[PDB]
């Protein structure tokens, strides 16, 4: 639609993560490529990223090459950009045919010349929301009657930003012309909630004039979003495009989204990422497993139960992948990649265990993390 | 933290491509 700004939203691709792993080495490149491919196939007006583009502060030559190759092949082309800039931006360059402009803030992993400066200098990404006293200035875009005021705050040490907000040292700049017509979009890369009272960014701290908050840094996919009643805005945490640890947060299926803006209204469409390796986690408390009698030489029974839980997790992972592809397990069809499987086992109350590497070895050629399938702990 | 709100300050200020071949 001529009055609908269509933005592909994602965050935390971590290009280069696990590059050296023989099984997982290409995951970050394939999934960062997927995000750009979906944007092109779905004919969006622009891409908006929430930071942590590269895993390493100084990306490897392979990581940089792969990111540049994907951006060049998916973002350049004959497609006209229908976004009018009201207040340099790559699509306005007369020597580069930008079909889909990419906008990104920096995260803490992409810390004078960041890897993001390199993406910008090539004309492939618009690095915005720089934090050199913080002055948050918008990028003003128009498509028909729709007016977008895009704001960004690049990653700042959580305590430093929290103190800056407390000492009222954060300056949000608003356009005077077409005052209340602008759809206000904020992009951040901070902790959404931490044990420390100063290590995170509370939602209440964010100005209520904002309509939408794109929340980077947090890897868990919470793509459906959450409404803040006091501030009157809807926070969307798209999550990462790769699991950077085997944490419970990393298990939620990865998605990107299309944010459709018509006037001051929006429609968020969620898109399941097909290239993300399945990750299943099981949290087990042995004392809650009646089958296993406590305080006796129960290794055999502990092992039988845990082996059955890995098997169950593999079956769920394979099913999760076929679901993502819209396919069935048949000879003509591509087979799922090896899944990431993790059992967290609480062994309190008298239960014998097994060496984690010896346990993991029981699933060689069946799991992507053949070294750390199980973790035994005491509550 | 849940108490304070709207921290900092809020103040006011005053085809589309050029490629061809
Ligand atoms: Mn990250
Ligand atoms: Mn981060």
């Amino acid at each position: 639609n001529e009055n609908t700004i269509r933005i592909l939203i994602s965050s935390d691709p971590h290009v280069g993560y696990g590059e050296k792993d023989p099984v997982r080495g290409n995951d970050s490149f394939v999934s960062f490529n997927e995000i750009l491919e979906i944007a092109r196939e779905r004919d969006v007006d622009m891409i908006l990223l929430g930071g942590d583009i590269f895993h390493d502060n100084k990306p490897s030559r392979k990581a940089l090459y792969q990111a540049l190759r994907s951006l060049r092949l998916n973002c350049l082309g004959d497609k006209p950009c229908e976004l009018e800039l009201l207040s340099n931006i790559n699509y306005l360059d007369p020597n580069i045919n930008v079909a889909i402009p990419v906008f990104s803030i920096h995260g803490n992993h992409d810390d004078r010349y960041s890897a993001l400066d390199i993406l910008q200098v090539t004309g492939l990404v618009n690095y915005f929301g720089r934090v050199p006293n913080i002055v948050v200035s918008p990028i003003l875009l128009q498509k028909g009657f729709t007016k977008l005021a895009l704001y960004g705050i690049s990653n700042v040490r959580d305590e430093r930003l929290y103190h800056s907000f407390r000492e009222n040292k954060v300056k949000f700049l608003r356009p005077d012309l077409y005052r209340d017509e602008w759809f206000n979009l904020l992009t951040v890369h901070q902790n959404h909630s931490a044990h420390t009272p100063t290590s995170y960014l509370p939602e209440s701290f964010i100005q209520d004039f904002y309509d939408f908050v794109l929340w980077g840094h947090e890897h868990e996919c919470l793509i459906d979003g959450s409404y803040n009643p006091t501030q009157k805005f809807t926070v969307v945490q798209p999550g990462s495009t790769i699991a950077t640890s085997l944490s419970p947060g990393e298990t939620a299926p990865k998605h990107c989204g299309i944010l459709n803006i018509t006037g001051k209204d929006f429609h968020l469409e969620k898109i399941r990422l097909r290239t993300v390796r399945p990750f299943i986690m099981k949290d087990i408390i042995l004392s809650e497993v009646s089958s296993i009698p406590p305080m006796v030489e129960n290794k055999k029974e502990v092992l039988t139960y845990l082996i059955s839980k890995v098997e169950e997790a593999i079956t769920e992972a394979n099913a999760q992948w076929y679901e993502a592809q819209g396919t069935v397990p048949v000879v003509e069809n591509e087979k799922p990649p090896l899944p990431l499987i993790r059992l967290r086992v609480d062994y309190t109350g008298g239960y014998q265990t097994e060496n984690p590497q010896r346990f993991s070895n029981r699933f060689v050629g069946r799991v992507a993390n053949a070294t750390d399938v199980v973790q035994f702990y005491l509550k | 933290n849940r108490r304070l709100r709207n921290l900092g300050s809020v103040e006011y200020i005053r085809n589309f491509k050029k490629f061809q071949k």
